[PDB]
């Protein structure tokens, strides 16, 4: 009893990409499919039903024109046919299972799958320290500037240092260009004696770096 | 559908509707049974058996308690028909006729003594459970049983029977719709069908089970021992497929706008006017309209879409001193009223304005607008033919 | 379409506590309304559907309430994982139409903002482009303001900030505010400073630094 969605990606704005979803432990072809979506950071979207036979398909005004959604009641999957992918789609795109004939409440999602349509194309991230400033403690970090796409993950002394650390979402730039910053708070009778590296890793562009933030 | 623009009157009417036209009200009767709680006790201390028990037993007492609510309202447009329907069968007389009907089947046809019929349906599953499956361990009268997998199944068995109560609750004995725990979708399906029409007629109403519900009301009749007993009234749709037209209007001014706007469906070539909103509510190309809440207008009242000036029939246009901008939206399109002297334009969503437009009254299509704006004020496009 | 306006947009709330999120509706939408629990990276779950009607698997602290326009949902035992967003939808007609989302954070005693700092790198200024970073550490609530002023003159729009999620032991949020200009703009004007506002300050209090 599940839904899983497959095809999400990384696309140039005006491609095409379809997104299929595939049911398991109900009776798919008697269920209302749909499909919403919910971009980084914002509230969920409806886009997009399907009924158990198919001869009604309605669309919000938003995908209206562009995207197109199908089933296959036979392999028990859902499909939604994107074309004139703007970056405003750029969404995680959940199929959902209406309630009952006239009721859409979606009582069953699926894990969603991860659309990103950007201009922008793979980039790994620079990497500069946030030399400590301070009190009683002090606070460093690593800025990590200009990469795309998400996500990076940011580690401290390889996962040994784990408290105080904050790693905050990334922010994407008029550039296109995805940026974050990993702070930790540390003693000051330390900073000397102890040191400190994070340990980015940027897998779409393999930019595995570490940089030593010390004191300035 | 077609939806031309009347130079004069400053009128639309969108033709090419069909017809669903709610003719009567098929009455269920539900009888959902508990299985005697109250006689079972949890004096083995706090456990989770005992803790659903008591939601169960807290349910139908909070239900016994919104029917002594409502029956006190009595003091002396279709639930106050229907409430006079739920006055014959909260008798204990038709209630045990009624259960009586439904020992040996689980659904039947039994007949009122008030001289009609009414659908009788048994939801036996909680009843099921609490007597066959639950009294028989907790007998001890100890409710810290081993088996978890009980208390898990009571939470699941009684969830339909908690909703109702819940529904009840919340709107004192009368629900506005039929939802999915007064009926699910297959009970709705079988009292559709036992509804006195044809295959058409049912079919649509199967193929629009969410307009069955939204029109559909429920009242409750009370508790009898361990029985829920509550009637539904589910809308009979026996005309269907029949013409009907809109005509949304705005103020032309010199100053006059139509009064006669609203809905009109044909039933047995005489046609028929909703004046409110809620009278009628669409879905795609078909109208829900009403039927009680209906006028008989004269079949001359089409006159008033070809030339006002006709004295064949009074069209009541009405007159205003003091000109009022104003914009009325069509499905197919807008009627855009600007007779105050302010700036009026037409719009798109991702282009911005296309056209300024004059003082006075002009019609738009959706094909080649988005929007209409007059001062701060936008009002998007859309088919909202449920506006009035 | 019909708008779904939810109230309040963030609720501040401890364990076992008794909480209330209003939804409202533009038209009347009957019954037909829906209230999803989403924690952070995983779907909507689903917890009561038409108005008032419980889904299997969901605790009886959830209670919903509502007809027509004014729908309310009340959890009356706050445990710990009822922490999440939550949101309503109508499924009168389709568009079907979301609300805006009720954050349930936790309350606790107010904390000031720890404030810092940091100059752009000199990697970064051998680019040609100068991002300041200013930190502000384990604060409650999230309410903040940072407002950045070059020698003494305010700027707009050339500053991006990001948040943290509320900290599991602190409970507490932090904010990044990073400033970003290129390399001569930068080596033209010589104080930069970082004023915070935030309730937990009785005044607006300013780090700043002189470049060199």
């Amino acid at each position: 009893v599940q839904l899983v969605e497959s095809g999400g990606g990384v696309v140039q704005p005006g491609r095409s990409l379809r997104l299929s979803c595939a049911a398991s432990g109900f009776t798919f072809t008697t269920y209302t499919m749909h499909w919403v979506r919910q971009a980084p950071g914002k509230g969920l979207e409806w886009v997009a039903l399907i009924s158990s036979d198919g001869n009604n398909k309605y669309y919000a005004d938003s995908v209206k024109g562009r995207f197109t959604i199908s089933r296959d009641n036979s392999k028990n999957t859902l499909y939604l046919q994107m074309s004139s992918l703007r970056a405003e789609d750029t969404a995680v795109y959940y199929c959902a299972r209406g309630y009952y004939s006239g009721g859409d409440a979606f009582d069953v999602w699926g894990q969603g799958t991860m659309v990103t349509v950007s201009s922008a194309s793979t980039k790994g991230p620079s990497v500069f320290p946030l030399a400590p400033s301070s009190g009683g403690t002090a606070a460093l970090g690593c800025l990590v500037k200009d990469y795309f796409p998400e996500p990076v993950t940011v580690s401290w002394n390889s996962g040994a240092l784990t408290s105080g650390v904050h790693t905050f979402p990334a922010v994407l730039q008029s550039s296109g260009l995805y940026s974050l910053s990993s702070v930790v708070t540390v003693p000051s009778s330390s900073l000397g004696t102890q040191t400190y590296i994070c340990n980015v890793n940027h897998k779409p562009s393999n930019t595995k770096v570490d940089k030593k933030v010390e004191p300035k | 559908l077609k939806e031309s623009y009347l130079e004069e009157s400053c009128s639309t009417i969108t033709e090419g509707y069909l017809s669903v036209l709610r003719t009567g009200w098929y009455t269920n009767v539900f009888t959902l049974e508990v299985g005697d709680v109250e006689n079972l006790t949890c004096t083995d201390g706090p456990s989770l058996i005992k803790t659903e028990l008591d939601l169960t037993k807290s349910a139908l007492r909070e239900l016994k308690t919104v029917s002594a609510d409502q029956l006190a309202r009595e003091e002396q447009a279709a639930v106050t028909a229907g409430i006079a329907i739920a006055k014959t069968i909260r008798l204990e007389s038709e209630v045990n006729a009624i259960k009586g009907a439904l020992k040996t089947t689980n659904e039947a046809v039994s007949t009122l003594g008030n001289g009609v019929r009414v659908l009788a349906t048994a939801v036996r599953e909680l009843k099921e459970f609490v007597s066959k499956n639950l009294t028989s361990a907790i007998n001890k009268n100890k409710c810290d049983i081993a088996d978890l997998k009980m208390a898990v199944s009571f939470s699941q068995f009684n969830r339909r029977f908690l909703n109702v109560v819940r529904q009840f609750s919340d709107n004192a004995g009368i629900t506005p719709a039929i939802s999915l725990d007064l009926m699910t979708d297959a009970e709705l399906a079988r009292a559709v069908s036992y509804m006195p029409t044809s295959a058409g007629q049912i079919k649509l109403m199967l193929e629009n089970r969410a307009m069955v519900r939204r029109k559909g009301f429920g009242i409750l009749i009370g508790v009898y021992g361990s029985s829920v007993i509550y009637m539904v009234q589910l809308p009979i749709f026996g005309v269907i497929d029949t013409p009907c037209w809109i005509i949304k209007a705005a103020p032309s001014c010199s100053c006059l706008l139509r009064e006669d706007q609203g809905w009109y469906c044909k039933n047995a070539g005489s046609t028929v006017y909703y004046p409110n909103d809620k009278d009628c509510e669409t879905r795609g190309d078909h109208v829900f309209c009403d039927t009680a809440a209906g006028i008989n207008v004269a079949e001359q009242s089409r006159e008033c879409n070809i030339n006002i000036s006709t004295t064949n029939y009074p069209c009541k246009v009405s007159t205003g001193r003091h000109p009022i901008s104003m914009v009325a939206l069509s499905p197919l399109g807008a009627l855009v009223a600007c007779y105050k002297g302010v700036s009026c334009s037409i719009g798109s969503n991702r282009v911005g304005i296309i056209k300024q437009l004059p003082k006075g009254c002009s019609y738009i299509t959706n094909q080649d607008a988005d929007t209409v704006t007059i001062d701060n004020t936008v009002y998007q496009l859309s088919k909202v033919e449920g506006e009035q | 379409d019909i708008q779904m306006t939810q109230s309040p947009s963030t609720l501040s709330a401890s364990v076992g506590d008794r909480v209330t999120i209003t939804c409202r509706a533009s038209q009347t939408i009957t019954i037909w309304l829906a209230w999803y629990q989403q924690k952070p990276g995983k779907a909507p779950k689903l917890l009561i559907y038409d108005a008032v009607s419980l889904e299997s698997g969901v605790p009886s602290r959830f209670r919903g309430s509502g007809s027509g326009t004014d729908f309310t949902l009340t959890i009356s035992s706050l445990q710990p994982d009822d922490f999440a967003t939550y949101y309503c939808q109508q499924y009168n007609n389709y568009p079907y139409t979301f609300g805006q989302g009720t954050k349930l954070e936790i309350k606790r005693t107010v904390a000031a903002p720890s404030v810092f700092i940091f100059p752009p790198s000199d990697e970064q200024l051998k680019s040609g482009t100068a991002s300041v970073v200013c930190l502000l550490n384990n604060f409650y609530p999230r309410e903040a303001k940072v407002q950045w002023k070059v020698d003494n003159a305010l700027q707009s729009g050339n500053s991006q900030e990001s948040v943290t999620e509320q900290d599991s032991k602190d409970s507490t949020y932090s904010l990044s505010s990073t400033l970003t200009l290129s390399k001569a703009d930068y080596e033209k004007h010589k104080v930069y400073a970082c004023e915070v506002t935030h309730q937990g300050l009785s005044s607006p209090v300013t780090k700043s630094f002189n470049r060199g």
